[PDB]
RNA sequence: GGAGGUCAACAUCAAGAACUGUGGGCCUUUGCCUAUAGAACUUAUAACGAACAUGGUUCUUGCCUUUUACCAGAAC
C-alpha cells in the first residue's frame, strides 16, 4: 500500500493564502441560522435567525437594509432565486414560504410537511423547490402551482441538508442516518448511495465547476465525485466535530465551520488544511456560544460571510499580502491514517 | 371623501386609510402666530380643491 | 394626570376580566363601587379633560355590553336604559351612568394650541327614545 | 403516560396511501403567474457598550425597572 | 363597488350548463314556472332526507 | 363546502391530515425541535457506543438544568463530562433569550390592551415575577461582591 | 471593539435604512410608460395618416407669404377645444384615438386635450396647438 | 396645549437645568438616583 | 468535467415535460371544473391477433367519478434486491465521558426512593463594611462625646 | 340562396395609447430605420357588465375567555 503513499509525496499541493477577520456585525436577538446571499448582483445578504425574523444586510457597508418577519418559529433555512426575483424561506412551522423580493409580501404557502423542514434548494433550470426536514422524505415542490410533485421515499431518519444539480443526479441528499444519497428524480429512485460516512451528515457543498460534492461529518470531511459517484478525495481533519457547515470558494477553498469555534480552511484538490482558526466569542458571550452556523462565500469568493452562534454575523476577508513570504500552513504533513 | 378622511354633509363616512396622524413634529412653520385666519376653510374646499 | 386616567382604565379592564360569569348585579356593583371612587376623588377635574370623558363612555358602554353578552345579544332595542338603571328596589341592575352627557369636540388640529373653547358635542352615549339620566357628578359638590 | 417522542413519522407512510381528493381553502389557484429576472449653597451638606445577555443588558434593567413600579 | 373592480376571467366562457347540456343525462323541455318551484323543492327535500 | 361534505360522506376523510402550528401548540412544537436538537449534539459528541440510556438520561439533565435556571439555582452536576455542559448551557441560553423577549413582547403589546388572551395575563405575569426577582437577587449579589 | 479593536469594523445596527416599501429588487420596466403622466403617442407607425400627404404641406413651409399663424381664445367652454377637433378629424383619414362611441359622439372626442390632468378635471390647461394644410 | 404650555427659551430653560444641576449635586448617587429623565423643571418668567 | 452545455438542455427538457405530466395528471382529478382551465387503439394484446380500441366513457356528471376511489391506508413492502455495504475506515474514555444519574428536586414521578443528599457559598465580606461600621462607631462616640 | 335560433365549437377582449400583414435598407433570425395595405369588439369623469357578489394570504383595527362565524380599511 505504501506506492499510495510515495504517490502523496510527489503532488505538494496549490499554494493558497490565508483568511483574517474583516468586520463584525451585532444585530440579531436570536441565533443566526442560515445565510443565502444575491446571486446576481452581490449587494446584499438574507440571513435568517433564531428570532424568527429575516434581516437583509447590505455586503457593502454592512448596514441594514430590511426584516422581512413573518415566520412564528425559527428559521432553519433560505435560499435566494437565481433566474426569479423570488426568495424562498423555511422554518420549523412545518411550512416553505415565497417571498416576492418586488413588493416584500408572502406570496405562497407550499403545505403538507408532517414536522419541520429544514432545508430548501432551488433546482437551477426547472423552476421547482426541494424541500426536506424531519419528514425524513424529499419533496420536490411545483413552483407554480404549489403541487408537492414529487415524492422520494428515501432516508432512515431526518434529512439535513440537500441541494440540486442540473444533469444528473438532480438531488443529493444528506441525512442522520450517516448516508448520502445521489437521487434520480424521474424514475424517483436512489441512483446511488454514499455510505462511507460514520456519523450523522449535517452539511453538504457544491463545487461550483468541477461537478463534485463536499460532504461533511463529525470528524472527517470528505469529497464525492457526482456522476460515477466515486469518492475521489478525502480531506485531512483530526477531531473538528462538529463541522456545521461547508462552502466552496471559486478558487478550490474548501471552508469548515467548526463547533468548537474552530475554522478549518482547505485547500479543495489536495485535501491539505493551510490554515485553522479561532473566532472571539463576545463581549458577554459563553466559551459554549461560540461556534459557526452558517456560511457562503460571494460570487466572486473574495469574502466569507459566517452567522455564529454568538449572534452575529462576522465577515472574513482574504489576506493580500500574504504570497510566499510566510504564508505557508502545515505545510502538508500526512500521518498514516 | 375616503382617502381624506372627510364627509359631505349627506355622504358616506368612512374609516381613515391613513389611521395615524399622530405624529407632529413640534415646529414653527404652521404655528397660530405665523397663521392668518380669514374664511374658517370649510371642507368642502378641501373636497373641491 | 394620564397614569391615573390609565390607572382607572386598567381597573375597569380589571372588573371585566376577573369576572368570566359573576351573574350580574356583581358587575355593577363593582363598577359603581369603582365609578364612584373616581368622581369623589377627582371630582371638579374630570370636566375639563377629553381622554377621561372618551374612556368613562368606553368603559360603561363596555360593561352594558358585557350584561348584554351575558344573555345574547348586542341589540339595542331590547335594552332600553330602563333595564340598567332602576335602582334594585324596583328589580333593575341599579349601576349608575356617568357617561350620558356630551363629550366637548372641538377642533383637533387647533385644541393641540390654543385650547379654543368648547365649540361642538359629540354625543356621549345613546338610545331609542332619549329620555334623560342624572350623572353622579352633578349630585357631588365641587372641592372649592 | 405522556412521553416526550424519540422518534417522528416519516413521510414515506403518507407516501404509500391514496389520494383523498379533498378540496382545501388555501390551494385554490392562486398568484398564477411567474415573474421572471432579466450664602444658600455654602450650608449644603455636600462641597459644590453592548453587552452580550438578555438579562444583564441596559434595556432590561429599564424595562423592569418601569413595569414593576 | 365603484373603488374595487374585479375585470373578471377571460377563459370563463365555458359554463356550467353549456358543460351540462351536453351529457345524455340531461334532457330539456318547457314548463310553468310554479311547477318548476314546486318540483325542486320536492328535489330537495329528497335530497337532504 | 358540500363538495368536501359529500365526497367526505362517501370517501371518507383523508388519512394524512397534517396539522400546522398555530397560536395554541406552539410552545410544544418549541419543546419538541428543542429537545431533538440536543439529541443530535450530545449524540455526536460522545465517542462511540451508548444510546437510549444516556439519551434518556440526557435529555432529563436538560429538563433539570432549565428548571434550575428558571429557579436561578446555578446547577451545579457533581460530575458530568465538560463539552456536555457546554452545550446544555449553550441551548439553556438559546431557550432563555427567546422566552424574556416574548416575555417583553407580551407585556407591551397588553399595555396597549388589544385582544390578549385570558391567560396570556396570567402566564405572562408569571414570567415577570420570575425575572423581576432575577434582578433583585443579581442586584444583591453584586452588591456583596 | 477591544476584542478585535483595530482592523474589525464592530457595528450594532438596529432599526433600518431602505423604507421596507421599496423594491429591494428594482422591477424592469422595458418599456417607458407616459400614460400616466399625460397621453401622447410614441412611435413613428402610430401617427395618424393625413390625407392632405403631408410632404406637400412642409413644401409650403418655403413660402413666407402662405402659412399662417392662427391662434384661438375665448371664455371657458365656448367650445375651442373641440373645435380643433372638428378640423382635425375633417383633416385626418384615421385617427387611433376615436371609440366607435366618440366617432358618432355623445361624448365629444378632445384631440387637444392631451394632459391626463386636463383629461380628468374636465378643462383645458397647458396650450397646445397643430399644423395641417387645409383649402380656402 | 402648546401656548399655554411652558416655553422653550434660552434664558428659561439654562435656568431650569441649572437648578436641576444643583440639586442633582447635592444628594449623593449612593442614597438615592435623581434623573433627569423622570423629573419636571417648571419656570416662571416674563416670558412664561 | 462539468456536464457541457447540451446534456443540460436535454435533461432539462424531458424532466421537464414528466412534471408536466404529472401537474397536468392532478389538475384534472379534483372535484373543480374551474381547475381545469390550467391544464389510440394503443394496445396489441398477445399476439395482437385481435388488436383493440380504447375509447373512455363520458361519467354522469352527478354520479362519483372515480366511484372506487376510497381513502384507505396501506402498509408497503421494502422489496431488499441488494445490499448497500456500509464501509467505514472507549476504555477510559468512559471515565470521561460517562453521564451520571439525572436526580431531580421536582419530581420524581415513579417513586423512586433517593437518599436526601441526592436531594438536600465561599466568598467572605469586603473590606468596605469595616470602613462603614467603623465610621459609624467613631463617628457615633464623637457626637456622644 | 335569404331570414332567423334563449344552438354548438374554435378564436379574441386591458395595452409604448397600445393591432396585423407586406415592400425596401443595415447588423447578423432577432433587432433598428424606411415604404405600403387593412384595422371587427372594448376604452377618457377611462372600459368588456351604463350592473355587483364571495373567497385566500398578509398587515392595521373593532367586538373581546378560546376557535369557527365576525367588525372596516389597505396590498397582493
Ligand atoms: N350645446 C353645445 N355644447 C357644446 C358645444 N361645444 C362644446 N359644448 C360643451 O361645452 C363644453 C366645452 O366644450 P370644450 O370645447 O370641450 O371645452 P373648451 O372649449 O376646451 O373649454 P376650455 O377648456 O376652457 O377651452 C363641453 O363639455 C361640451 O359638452 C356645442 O357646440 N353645443
Ligand atoms: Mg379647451
Ligand atoms: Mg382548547
Amino acid at each position: 500500500i505504501v506506492n499510495r503513499y510515495e504517490k502523496l509525496l510527489s503532488q505538494r499541493p496549490e499554494w493558497h493564502a490565508p483568511w483574517k477577520l474583516s468586520r463584525v456585525i451585532n444585530g440579531h436577538l436570536g441565533w443566526v441560522r442560515c445565510v443565502a446571499i444575491d446571486p446576481v448582483d452581490n449587494e446584499w445578504f438574507i440571513t435568517g435567525s433564531n428570532d424568527t425574523t429575516m434581516k437583509v444586510w447590505d455586503l457593502a457597508t454592512g448596514k441594514l437594509k430590511t426584516t422581512l418577519a413573518g415566520h412564528v418559529m425559527t428559521v432553519r433555512d433560505v435560499a435566494v432565486s437565481d433566474r426569479h426575483p423570488y426568495l424562498f424561506s423555511v422554518s420549523e412551522d412545518k411550512t416553505v414560504k415565497c417571498w416576492d423580493l418586488e413588493k416584500n409580501q408572502i406570496i405562497r404557502d407550499y403545505y403538507g410537511h408532517l414536522s419541520g423542514v429544514r432545508t430548501v434548494s432551488i433546482h437551477p433550470t426547472l423552476d421547482l423547490i426541494a424541500t426536506a426536514g424531519r419528514d425524513s422524505v424529499i419533496k420536490l415542490w411545483d413552483m407554480r402551482t404549489r403541487i408537492p410533485v414529487i415524492t422520494l421515499v428515501g432516508h432512515k431518519g431526518p434529512i439535513n441538508q440537500v441541494q440540486c444539480t442540473p444533469v444528473d443526479p438532480q438531488v443529493v441528499s444528506s441525512s442522520t442516518d450517516a448516508t448520502v444519497r445521489l437521487w434520480d428524480v424521474v424514475a424517483g429512485k436512489t441512483m446511488k448511495v454514499l455510505t462511507h460516512h460514520k456519523r450523522s451528515v449535517r452539511a453538504t457543498a457544491l463545487h461550483p465547476k468541477e461537478f463534485s460534492v463536499a460532504s461533511a461529518c463529525t470528524d472527517d470531511i470528505r469529497s464525492w465525485g457526482l456522476a460515477e459517484g466515486s469518492l475521489l478525495t478525502n480531506f485531512e481533519s483530526e477531531k473538528t466535530g462538529i463541522i456545521n457547515t461547508l462552502s466552496i470558494n471559486q478558487d478550490d477553498v474548501l471552508f469548515a465551520g467548526g463547533d468548537n469555534g474552530v475554522l478549518s480552511f482547505y485547500d479543495y484538490k489536495s485535501g491539505h488544511k493551510y490554515q485553522s482558526l479561532a473566532t472571539r466569542e463576545m463581549v458577554g458571550s459563553l466559551e459554549g456560544e461560540r461556534s459557526v452556523l452558517c456560511s457562503t462565500f460571494d460570487k466572486t469568493g473574495l469574502r466569507l460571510i459566517t452567522g455564529e452562534a454568538d449572534k452575529s454575523i462576522k465577515i472574513w476577508k482574504q489576506d493580500e499580502t500574504a504570497t510566499k513570504e510566510s504564508e505557508p500552513g502545515l505545510a502538508w504533513n500526512p500521518n498514516l491514517s | 371623501g375616503k382617502a381624506l378622511n372627510n364627509a359631505i354633509p349627506g355622504g358616506p363616512k368612512f374609516e381613515p386609510l391613513y389611521p395615524r396622524e399622530e405624529e407632529e413634529d413640534y415646529n414653527e412653520f404652521n404655528s397660530i402666530d405665523r397663521v392668518i385666519f380669514r374664511v374658517p376653510i370649510r371642507s368642502e374646499y378641501k373636497v373641491a380643491f | 394626570s394620564e397614569e391615573e386616567i390609565k390607572k382607572f382604565d386598567s381597573r375597569i379592564r380589571g372588573i371585566l376580566m376577573a369576572s368570566g360569569s359573576t351573574t350580574f348585579t356583581k358587575v355593577a356593583a363593582k363598577w359603581n363601587t369603582s365609578l364612584i371612587s373616581l368622581f369623589t376623588y377627582f371630582r371638579e377635574a374630570i370636566v375639563a379633560t377629553e381622554p377621561l370623558l372618551d374612556i368613562l363612555v368606553k368603559g360603561e358602554t363596555r360593561i352594558q355590553n358585557r350584561v348584554k353578552l351575558g344573555l345574547n345579544s348586542k341589540m339595542p332595542t331590547r335594552f332600553p336604559p330602563a333595564v340598567f338603571y332602576t335602582p334594585k328596589e324596583l328589580g333593575g341592575l341599579g349601576m349608575i351612568s356617568a357617561s350620558h352627557i356630551l363629550i366637548p369636540a372641538s377642533d383637533l388640529s387647533w385644541s393641540k394650541q390654543t385650547d379654543t373653547g368648547i365649540t361642538h358635542f359629540r354625543a356621549g352615549m345613546t338610545h331609542e327614545d332619549e329620555k334623560l339620566i342624572p350623572t353622579i357628578f352633578r349630585y357631588i359638590t365641587t372641592w372649592e | 403516560s405522556h412521553r416526550p417522542q424519540l422518534e417522528a413519522r416519516s413521510g414515506a407512510k403518507a407516501a404509500a396511501y391514496t389520494p383523498t381528493g379533498i378540496e382545501h381553502a388555501r390551494l385554490l389557484p392562486g398568484h398564477t403567474t411567474l415573474k421572471y429576472r432579466k450664602s444658600w449653597r455654602k450650608g449644603t451638606a455636600f462641597g459644590r457598550g453592548y453587552i452580550n445577555d438578555m438579562t444583564k443588558s441596559e434595556y432590561h434593567q429599564e424595562f423592569l425597572h418601569k413595569h414593576v413600579r | 363597488n365603484e373603488l374595487h373592480p374585479t375585470l373578471p376571467t377571460n377563459h370563463n366562457k365555458t359554463k356550467l350548463l353549456k358543460s351540462l347540456k351536453n351529457t345524455k343525462y340531461f334532457q330539456q323541455t318547457t314548463i310553468d314556472w310554479v311547477e318548476a318551484g314546486l318540483q325542486l323543492c320536492r328535489q330537495g327535500h329528497n335530497m337532504l332526507n | 363546502y358540500i363538495g368536501n361534505l359529500i365526497t367526505r360522506q362517501f370517501e371518507g376523510r383523508s388519512n394524512e391530515i397534517v396539522k400546522t402550528t398555530t397560536k395554541q401548540r406552539l410552545d410544544a412544537y418549541y419543546d419538541l425541535e428543542l429537545r431533538n436538537s440536543v439529541m443530535d449534539d450530545i449524540l455526536e459528541m460522545m465517542p462511540e457506543s451508548i444510546r437510549q440510556k444516556k439519551a434518556r438520561t440526557i435529555l432529563q439533565h436538560l429538563s433539570e438544568a432549565w428548571r434550575c435556571w428558571k429557579a436561578n439555582i446555578p446547577w451545579d452536576v457533581p460530575g458530568m463530562p465538560a463539552p456536555i455542559k457546554k452545550i446544555i448551557e449553550r441551548y439553556i441560553k438559546s431557550k432563555a433569550d427567546a422566552w424574556v423577549s416574548a416575555a417583553h413582547y407580551n407585556r407591551e403589546r397588553i399595555k396597549r390592551g388589544a385582544h390578549v388572551e385570558k391567560t396570556m395575563v396570567k402566564k405572562n405575569l408569571g414570567r415577570l415575577t420570575r425575572l423581576w426577582i432575577k434582578n433583585e437577587q443579581e442586584r444583591q449579589r453584586q452588591i456583596q461582591k | 471593539e477591544h476584542p478585535y479593536g483595530k482592523e474589525v469594523e464592530v457595528l450594532m445596527e438596529t432599526k433600518n435604512t431602505q423604507s421596507p416599501q421599496t423594491p429591494l429588487v428594482e422591477p424592469v420596466t422595458e418599456r417607458t410608460k407616459l400614460q400616466e403622466h399625460t397621453i401622447f403617442t410614441q412611435l413613428k407607425k402610430n401617427i395618424p395618416k393625413t390625407r392632405y400627404n403631408r410632404d406637400y404641406m412642409l413644401s409650403m413651409a418655403n413660402i413666407p407669404e402662405r402659412i399662417i399663424n392662427v391662434g384661438v381664445i375665448g371664455p371657458l367652454h365656448s367650445g375651442k377645444t373641440s373645435l380643433m377637433d372638428l378640423l382635425v378629424i375633417d383633416s385626418h383619414k384615421r385617427i387611433p384615438d376615436m371609440s366607435k362611441n366618440v366617432e358618432l359622439g355623445w361624448k365629444p372626442l378632445r384631440y387637444l386635450d392631451n394632459l391626463k390632468q386636463e383629461i380628468d378635471r374636465g378643462l383645458s390647461i397647458k396650450l397646445n396647438g397643430s399644423t395641417l394644410l387645409c383649402t380656402d | 396645549p402648546k401656548d399655554s404650555r411652558m416655553r422653550l427659551i434660552r434664558q428659561d430653560v439654562n435656568l431650569g437645568r441649572a437648578v436641576f444641576w444643583e440639586i442633582q449635586s447635592r444628594v449623593p448617587t449612593s442614597l438615592t438616583s435623581i434623573k433627569w429623565e423622570n423629573a419636571f423643571v417648571s419656570v416662571y418668567s416674563k416670558n412664561n | 468535467p462539468l456536464p457541457t452545455k447540451a446534456e443540460i438542455q436535454e435533461c432539462t427538457a424531458r424532466t421537464k415535460s414528466y412534471i408536466q405530466r404529472l401537474v397536468n395528471a392532478k389538475l384534472a382529478n379534483s372535484n373543480n371544473r374551474a381547475s381545469s382551465r390550467y391544464v389510440a387503439p394503443a394496445n396489441l394484446l398477445l399476439n395482437n391477433s385481435h388488436h383493440i380500441e380504447v375509447v373512455s366513457k363520458q361519467m354522469d356528471p352527478l354520479l362519483p367519478r372515480f366511484v372506487g376511489k376510497k381513502a384507505r391506508k396501506v402498509v408497503a413492502p421494502t422489496e431488499n434486491d441488494e445490499v448497500v455495504p456500509v464501509l467505514h475506515m472507549g476504555e477510559a474514555d468512559p471515565n470521561e465521558w460517562k453521564i451520571p444519574a439525572a436526580v431531580s428536586n421536582w419530581k420524581n414521578p415513579n417513586g423512586y426512593t433517593v437518599a436526601l443528599e441526592r436531594r438536600v457559598e465561599n466568598n467572605t465580606i469586603n473590606d468596605g463594611f469595616m470602613k462603614l461600621s467603623e465610621a459609624l462607631e467613631n463617628a457615633d462616640k464623637k457626637a456622644r462625646q
